[PDB]
RNA sequence: GUGUAUAUGUUACGAAGUGUUGGAUUGUUCACCCGGUAAUGAGGAACGUGAGAUGGGUUUAGACCGUCGUGAGACAGGUU
RNA sequence: GACCCUGUUGAGCUUGACUUUAGUAUGUUUUAAUAAAUAUUC
RNA sequence: GAGGCAGUAACAAUAUAUGUAUAGAUAUAGACUAGGGUUUUCAAUUUAUUGAAGUGAAUCGGUGUUAUAUAAAAACAAAAAAGAUUAAUAAUUCUUUAUUAAAUUAUUAUAAGGUAACUUGAUAAUGACAGUAUAUUUCAAUAAAUUUAAGAUAAAUGAAUUAAAUUUUUAACUAUGGAUUGUCAUGAUAAGAAAUAGUUAAUUAUAUAUACUUGAUAAAAAUAAAAUAAUUUUAACCGUACCUAUACCGCAUCAGGUGUCUUUGUAUCAUAACAAAUAUUUUAAAUUAAAGUAAGUAAGGGAAUUCGGCAAAUUAGAUCUGUAACUUUGGGAUAAAGAUUGGCUCUAGCAUGCUAGAACUUUUACUAUGUAAGGAAUCUGACUGUUUAUUAAAAACAUAGCUUUUUGUAUUUACAAGAAGUGAAUUCUGCCCAGUGCAUUUGUUAAAGUUGUGUAAGCGAAUGUAAACGGCGGGAGUACUAUGACUCUCUUAAGGUAGCCAAAUGCCUCGUCAUUUAAUUGGUGACGCGCAUGAAUGGAGCAACGA
RNA sequence: AAGAUAAGCAAGUUUAUUGGAAGACCAUAAUCAUUCUGACGUGCAAAUCGAUGAUUUAAGAUGUGUAUAGUGGCGAAAG
């Protein structure tokens, strides 16, 4: 809340630039966020390792992007195949 | 002079070369069933890999976008296509991604290995049996068919987005990777160690396009280079 | 002596007894201003004096800019 | 004597100095037999 | 082999009339490994010389397994502790109570019980694996009480000081149940909450449960069975003394260097300092030199000394008010600037040892030890980082960021693998292919072979390419004086655009104007025909950071 | 800094707590070598001593084992 519009980049303080930080916000607000189980229907999938996203409750492995729950080059490819 | 930074490079790799997994899959008469066991992850490449299991035979293979764990997958020259199957590549219609292509039959794969990229099919030619692919390099090749396939696109997405913003980012990576880093530009050395070493202020003095005619040691530089400079 | 009425000067002869002292800028010697006094005179002694001192410049090996040389490199051109 | 000069005394380094060489590119000759097609000379 | 200088420089030098004691003085101390090898202990003779004696293992090390065709005394692995003995060894000798493995003896269950989780002789399990933060207070330690003992004071003291021992519910799972409930924090549940009944455990701080950082996800191999009692000239080979700095390495009894662990009391954040414990140690003079190496103090003036405030001095802990220009909106900031602080006797809160207020009193209170001088500008490097062991720590190197290039037959597969230049962010990146290089494509030129004849790459020519090496002129007239928007003209590949300046880049030069001072070759702001400024050989620019 | 809870005003928005991220700030032990151009300079010492300084969870420090050899090796680059 203290902050205007920095966001979670507070951590670097006042260095590596502007726009260097602009780019940091985008994706650490992806990777830190929670998602909903497509198995188990709760939202508990998180992130451990780069590719790899598991359930706290189900414990169920997802494959997945680096940043993202999904990919927006993984669902357009899922769409010509539903017809 | 000496020996410089590039030939000394090679010789260390014959010291201890660097070490890999190469996954390959199996070859099957008919059309089998298998299931996705766990996901695991290795040191040097990025990209997870998976292990299926057919037969009671438990393999590795790498990983499409979407997979779960327990999930079932058929491997055959025939089966149908949708993620994650591998099939003919006769079978896939004109404007699909594939992952792992292998020059020849029954061979393990060849193309497509890293993750987030992927190659596209553009056409078939019924005569002589040939289809046409699109590399992720983004030159046509023509392959003959009846090599199998992996239908998806690979996992681990687009790596490339938050940069190294430290230092000490960068000192992971290539650590793991076994490459040199730090580099120091060869304006800053003594004429002994490079050819563009030495003088009195820091500059070249010399062109820096190099033709691939001279021997082996004497390349360095922008090595045979059709054009230089931005284009606009 | 005088183009010496007094005051204030200027020139010449004898004379080395005693004085000739404070600061801003520059590595300075030289230079030029402020303040003062009876008057900030000119010089020598291995261009007095480094087993008396200090080390600012000049003058080994690090490094930067400008000019010359295709290059290693050079400069009584400028810096740390 | 490290500065300076002489010596038909040396060494590190560069290059459109003189003389050459590892590597590499291209010819010719050596290359399993068989049948057929095509071209060039007579 | 032996002189002068020369008994000169340079080093060592505690008190007692009677003592195996009473005092003074300096230094923290003790264990495993690497290195040393008899220095250990005793006797005799004066840190020496000779002579004897001394190292005891089924459970303490090695001998075993391996690190992706010779690797571990700190990784993995069958098993013990007290209490005493010797001039010197003691988890090894002796006494007491235990444990492991192998060979021979005596005896025998082949399955019961619980709805369930599970209980009893009734096999097929593992070695085996990052870092940080928070919450538990297990032990242990403090504190209190009690019981035996000790040492001192001219006196006095509700009974002081020291030593030994005895004491001070939670997590999973099962059965009913049918919708709520927890932690210092994040929560958990129709894939069954609370509440009941029950079955397992509670890992001893190098532990347990959660959470957090990552283009780093955190080794190998040898290795397994079980009930009760008994026996043994059954358990091989090697090392077990001593020293941790006057018993190692630097030619030495050298102010240097050398892996790991343990160590008591006061100490209201700690630090610093002092005291315990333990180990060493014997005898010249003195109110008096000069000049040195350290430590202190100073009337009046306050940088006038000097290349330069070099050296020294001032500030400082904690509580309460208060806080600017600038900005990459995070910072600047602990900015700057003020006020308070002891001792004793009480009052008031609840969390019970922490915080506010009040009265009395004095040669007034963080200051023994420890503890930031502050502000305003300019040049250069973005930052954390690294470097010439022994004259250079920087503006040099690195770094993320930006850009160019080669490869589709990689033990690895184009979000990959090799080769180069600039150097965070913001804003920009102008003109030239004549020269030298680089790439692409259709006149001259060797040998060998055939009766004889013919055929190579390369060089040359054409077309692209400057974030490839590089380069980016001069003279004449023309609107009271003055200047030249405008015009003419030699050539060339193109004739320095946007910007910037006597700057770390301007010879003449101590350039011209303003301002800073009593006075300036210094500093800052403006001017430009720039000896010889200028765009990734990068130009312009300062918020944060700087021995 | 994210995350979370309450009390106000009325799609939201002020105030107070909880929480503990960062190549953030500061000290002891340990480490290095800016200044006095201090001491010593046939020295304690073939590079030491004193005061003053810089440094802190990491691109750190360190024991042992295997690999790299002289027209050769290693190098965040000073020959
Ligand atoms: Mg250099
Ligand atoms: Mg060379
Ligand atoms: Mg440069
Ligand atoms: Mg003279
Ligand atoms: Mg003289
Ligand atoms: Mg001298
Ligand atoms: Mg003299
Ligand atoms: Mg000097
Ligand atoms: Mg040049
Ligand atoms: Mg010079
Ligand atoms: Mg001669
Ligand atoms: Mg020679
Ligand atoms: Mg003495
Ligand atoms: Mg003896
Ligand atoms: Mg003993
Ligand atoms: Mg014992
Ligand atoms: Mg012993
Ligand atoms: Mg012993
Ligand atoms: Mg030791
Ligand atoms: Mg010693
Ligand atoms: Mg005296
Ligand atoms: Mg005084
Ligand atoms: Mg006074
Ligand atoms: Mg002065
Ligand atoms: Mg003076
Ligand atoms: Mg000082
Ligand atoms: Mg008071
Ligand atoms: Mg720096
Ligand atoms: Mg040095
Ligand atoms: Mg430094
Ligand atoms: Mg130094
Ligand atoms: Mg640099
Ligand atoms: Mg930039
Ligand atoms: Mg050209
Ligand atoms: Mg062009
Ligand atoms: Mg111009
Ligand atoms: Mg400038
Ligand atoms: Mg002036
Ligand atoms: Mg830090
Ligand atoms: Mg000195
Ligand atoms: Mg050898
Ligand atoms: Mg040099
Ligand atoms: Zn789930």
């Amino acid at each position: 809340n203290g902050t205007k519009k920095v966001g979670i980049s507070g951590r670097f303080g006042a260095r590596y630039g502007s726009t260097l930080r602009k780019r940091m916000k985008k994706v650490l607000e992806t990777q830190k966020k929670t998602y909903e189980c497509r198995a188990c229907g709760k939202t508990s999938v998180k992130r451990d390792v780069v590719g790899i996203w598991t359930c706290r409750s189900c414990k169920i492995k997802f494959a997945g992007g680096a940043y993202a729950y999904v990919t927006p080059a993984g669902t357009t490819f899922n769409n010509m195949l539903k017809q | 002079g000496k020996v410089t930074r590039k030939i000394r490079e090679e010789t260390k790799k014959l010291r201890n070369p660097r070490k890999l997994s190469s996954p390959k899959y199996p070859n099957f008469p008919e059309t089998t069933q298998g299931t996705v066991v766990d996901l695991v992850h290795e040191r040097g490449r990025g990209v997870p890999l998976a292990h299926v299991k057919f037969n009671d035979e438990i393999y590795s293979l790498i990983a499409t976008e979407g997979l779960y764990t327990g999930q079932t997958i058929f491997i055959g020259d025939n089966a149908p296509i949708s993620i994650g199957n591998i099939t003919k590549l006769k079978n896939v219609p004109g404007g699909m991604a594939v992952h792992s292509i292998e020059y020849d039959y029954e061979d393990g794969g060849c193309v497509g290995m890293t993750g987030g990229a992927y190659s596209t099919v553009v056409t078939h030619r019924e005569e002589t049996n040939e289809t046409v692919l699109g590399l992720p390099s983004g030159q046509k090749k023509i392959f003959s068919s009846e090599v199998r396939c992996i239908v998806g696109v690979p996992s681990a997405g687009g790596i490339k987005e938050k940069p190294f913003l430290k230092a000490s980012v960068a000192h992971y990576f290539n650590k793991a990777h076994c490459k040199k880093w730090p580099r120091v530009r060869c304006v800053a050395m003594n004429p002994v160690d490079h050819k563009f070493g030495g003088g009195n202020h820091q500059h070249v003095g010399r062109p820096t396009t190099i033709s691939k005619r001279r021997p082996h040691a004497q390349l360095m530089g922008l090595i045979g280079a059709r054009r230089t400079g931005r284009v606009k």
